[PDB]
């Protein structure tokens, strides 16, 4: 989505990434209501792709 | 690094041209596109569509069609199953029909709009400009519309890859023999050979193709080399489309299309060939509104609808067609 | 060294000025700043808006104009408009999460001291004006003006060439092209003093957001600190330049335009003293009536959220607690009459 | 050239519209115009009154005002006070001497259109409003919205800055430097269709009298004519000007305030249409309410003086005629409810 | 010989472009050319402007900017600032004494074709801009940019060391020592061809006043006349070495960055052509887009001082004319866009 920057290599992003609590320890409609910024059901078929990516090697 | 230039370049123009609406965006076209499956009118269609039916695909030209009043135009005979809304499931591989002939043809169910919107009428005299690798060449003839298509493209070795579609998909009745004619020359010298000749007229122009410039390294448009091509990009897009105009009867009609979101490659190009045509040529072009048609198609495709000058599908997961822009146009003096 | 330089300077000064009012705002510099979120207008604001209400935050500024006819004209004939910057309630020291690009590409809030908004406020902002910020970088009250939608004309101009990159990032990231490359927006990187020379008679609206002592960033900052023992000369006539800078500003005023003259310290010196200095300055030399306006009605209506030292003669000041932590915050309001 | 355009296009148009009607218009747009002296309240007004009498003129709209009983509520109630303009009888042709000042500097009288009035008349200040004039240069309306004594504050706008010049002339000229100086006056010069955004739901009345193909200037003035071949573009897209200007007037209105809509046309398309059509644009696009209010009163009461084409739906529209040559004026009131 | 060269080549040529109005022009380059005074804000403008009005000489610099509001943003901010040249009237031929140093031993003013001006006012010098005069010698249009007082740096350049030392002179004579001699100047005398190399994308505004046939002086001075028959091939390839240095000087510009080209020239050859073929050189060869501004307004301005060919499709001409004899001077401003 283009919400999240890998830090490198100071370990600094150019926009600050939000917090591993507000990604992880949320729910999952919070973290789409307030970090991700999407529907649901994109976030559902979401998953289901990434899936298949993993499955697949 | 050019997939990473590609994405760079798009994170900068995309995120301005669709502001909030562009992360959704972003995550499609890093994603695993929807695919439809063009049913070959040619290999006995109501077996092959009944067969794509037990995979719970629907073809989206019925559902589009059965729905507005018929006021609008609209390329006959063409059936493209796709999943439901949502649905991530993919369609096995076509295999040769009872006739030799492959059964279905799997494609961005997008790439179908622009022949569609371009509205083939029986006995149309058609050109598909920038044709290869063929995809809507095979789709401008299933509509068995085209008393004649000739089907253009610069490259001669995207052609043979045109020419192998036509071998597996049409049968030799068909192909030979002057109701199909494969050339390779520039499509911008149109104007001067064949001018004032075809009813139809397709300009799917080169564009810097911007799904597959983010998975495909090789040959990538965004490579530092292909700086200065990838800039004049759009001169050559205006010249394509003018020499497409020029060629066209007057009273007939033109689709120019792209696989790009680029406003500099989409509109700006249908504003800049009918500015080229009004001055230079003293021709008037009419881009025709296509609204009724965007809304019809609405059901099954996610579109841009601030688009000034024709209309533009926009991937999402849901959804995940790539970019296709497309517009249509009258040629009136 | 130059941190502890500093607050020894404001021990010893600040102790004499506010009295029993000082350590309540000692501790306000030594502790955690608050922070406005201020809408960018070009971004979509009413989500924006909507989004930042989510977090229990407040637009502090339609807050004031809602009472702006409680205790003479329109909020909008008084106040610059459209304005929209929240914050968090009285106590509370929740932060905001960074902004990020939305509508047009362009970042949707920027983070600051809501107090930087007062002068921008006070200056009163009208359809139409042709403005000018002398002492504009980075850009967090250029930033401010631009949102208003009133400047026919926006001069921005700072005389270090890094700190206008800084200004110039910011408006790449806030404004669409089309506004910061046209005729709307000029940044230019000169002496401001200059400016009584070229452009004189020139602007309806003018801010003089003045280089001083920046009472809470030199208590951070050990990097050039102006409390270094090298910059002793360069502190100690700091309220020349300060003079000099707002006398360019009334010049380049149109006569019966205004001015905002504002600092970043609590310092008398920097802030009534400057005042009364270039008003002196332009009456003598210039012949120049200048007239402090009272803002304090304008105070009155924005008490609810900040803290100010009402015993100021000409001007406001913000000071900093811990129930609101705005910075120094010195503004006054004049209007050029001949 | 642009002069015969102009009549060949009315020819076209308004023998359609008009009818039978059209050939009596057309000698009085083709004829020397009448003219009212709206006294200057600020000057005096008894005496120039007692003067302009002399002259065997009779103010018309005290006339007016007189019948309001005959055939709800009080005059002042739905028409806008305290303005006495002064014309000759239906039939006569005299003309008032030019103005001069009086024993305050401003000057006695400004003559105009009588029919100009009736859009201020219409629109029913009460006091203390807070109004705004849109597109006001050169200020007639203007002139006319302060005599009243019931604006709290005027807003007056125009794009032009040149015309705004004009402007701040008469003010000058009638005005004293008391009023014209203080809060109560603001002129801006910015484009109108803007105010949408910025003073929002801020004004209780607000004139929105609109560029239009002015009909009886554009039949004598050669210079700047809107019918000139190289201004094509700007004359056929001038009814989604006249939309925008209107739609921003009534979103500057309060809920529950009212808008007066005005043109010096007799076009249907720069009329009824611009008046449906900015109704329109704000009931889809804003979900905002307007409801067009019946002036059939306030015609029955001003039709002894002026010529009304009755056959209007929406507003009503004086039409020249040479007993009373009171030029091409549409107007139209509206009250915003959502 | 090479006079009436140059008088028989501008007869077959100019003829032709100008038709019917070429005749008013070839008895203005046959006649004595008007001049303006160039006031040096060095030696106190101020006594100097009042001592030219004793003469009748009127600013038209001044009179221009009077105008610029009538009929966007300020003239400063479009117009380079502080420029000071008196003339005499419409169809008066007064000659201006010659200037005396003054005060602080530097020149008065500096007597020249008042037309010489326009390109410098045209190209909009702002506050701590970066400057090049790649074509700068003898110094006339060099003088005038350093009197606004705008540079930051000056960079005056010109391939003839003999021509330097002109420039030279004018700097000792006008601008006093603390400048000249300081890092605001820089007299350089290569090629100015070779500025894409070095001193690429550095400067804020670029003068490109190129050499060209200098009608007016070719039809004076026999001696180093381009007309010459030995010199048949240099004037020839005179477009070619004008493109090279306009492209020079662009490719010197920072992107965003404006430039001005002009020359002395009637010829379309040497002006619109060399317009056209610099820009798309630069978008061929080095995928720079260059976008020709449009000086309507500069142009309708200053009209009331000079004659122009209003029929110029880029850039504007002022043309020779009794009325006001100020030389052919052709000029198109530019933005670099990439
Ligand atoms: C997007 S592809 C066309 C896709 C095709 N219509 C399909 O649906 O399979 C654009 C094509 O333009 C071709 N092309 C590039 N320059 C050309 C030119 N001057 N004239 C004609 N074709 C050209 C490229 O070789 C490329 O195949
Ligand atoms: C407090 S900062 C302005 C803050 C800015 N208005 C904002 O809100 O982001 C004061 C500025 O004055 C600038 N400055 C110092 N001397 C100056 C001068 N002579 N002319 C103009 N600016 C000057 C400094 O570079 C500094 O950026
Ligand atoms: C009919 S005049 C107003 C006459 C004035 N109310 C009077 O009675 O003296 C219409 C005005 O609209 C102005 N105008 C045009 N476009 C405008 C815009 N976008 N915003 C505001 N005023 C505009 C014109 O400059 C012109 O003065
Ligand atoms: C018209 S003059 C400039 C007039 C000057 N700007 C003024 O206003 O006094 C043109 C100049 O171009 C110079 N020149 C010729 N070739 C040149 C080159 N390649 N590079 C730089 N200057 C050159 C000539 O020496 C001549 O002085």
């Amino acid at each position: 989505l283009g919400r999240y920057q890998t830090p490198d290599k100071k370990g600094q992003t150019q926009i600050p990434n939000p917090l591993l609590k507000d990604i992880l320890r949320v729910s999952e409609a919070e973290f789409l209501a307030r970090t991700a910024c999407t529907s649901v059901e994109e976030f559902q078929v979401f998953k289901k792709l990434l899936a298949r990516e993993e499955e697949e090697s | 690094p050019a997939v990473r230039l590609a994405l760079q370049n798009f994170d900068m123009t995309y995120s301005v041209q669709f502001g909030d609406l562009w992360p959704s965006i972003r995550v499609s076209l890093l994603s695993e596109q929807k695919y439809g499956a063009l049913v070959n009118n040619f290999a006995a269609w109501d077996h092959v569509s009944a067969k794509l039916e037990q995979l719970s695909a629907k073809d989206f030209v019925n559902e589009a069609i059965s729905h507005s009043p018929a006021s609008w135009a609209c390329s006959p005979n063409l059936r493209c199953f796709t999943f439901d809304r949502g649905d991530i499931s993919r369609f096995p591989p076509a295999r040769p029909g009872s006739l030799g002939v492959m059964e279905y043809y799997l494609m961005d169910a997008a790439s179908l709009l622009p022949v569609l919107a371009l509205g083939l009428q029986p006995g149309d005299i058609v050109l598909d400009l920038c044709a290869a690798p063929g995809g809507k060449t095979l789709a401008l003839l299933q509509t068995g519309c085209c008393r004649n298509l000739a089907a253009n493209d610069l490259s001669p070795s995207r052609i043979a890859r045109l020419q192998k579609i036509l071998h597996s998909y049409v049968p030799e009745e068909i192909r030979d023999g002057n109701q199909v004619r494969v050339t390779s020359w520039d499509g911008r010298k149109w104007g001067e050979l064949e001018g004032d000749t075809y009813d139809r007229v397709l300009v799917d122009v080169p564009c810097t193709t911007d799904r597959h410039s983010l998975h495909e390294e090789e040959n990538n448009i965004f490579k530092r080399s292909r700086k200065k091509e990838r800039q004049i990009l759009p001169v050559l897009q205006v010249q394509l489309l003018a020499a497409g105009l020029l060629a066209t009867k007057p009273g007939g009609h033109v689709v120019y299309s792209t696989c790009s979101l680029s406003h500099l490659q989409n509109e700006y190009v249908v504003q800049g060939a009918i500015e080229l045509l009004a001055n230079q040529y003293s021709i008037q072009v009419q881009v025709e509104d296509l609204t009724h048609f965007r809304r019809v198609f609405m059901d099954t495709f996610c579109f841009f609808s601030s688009c000034q000058v024709g209309e533009l599908v926009i991937p999402n997961l849901m959804a995940n067609f790539g970019p296709m822009y497309f517009c249509k146009m009258r040629r009136l003096t």
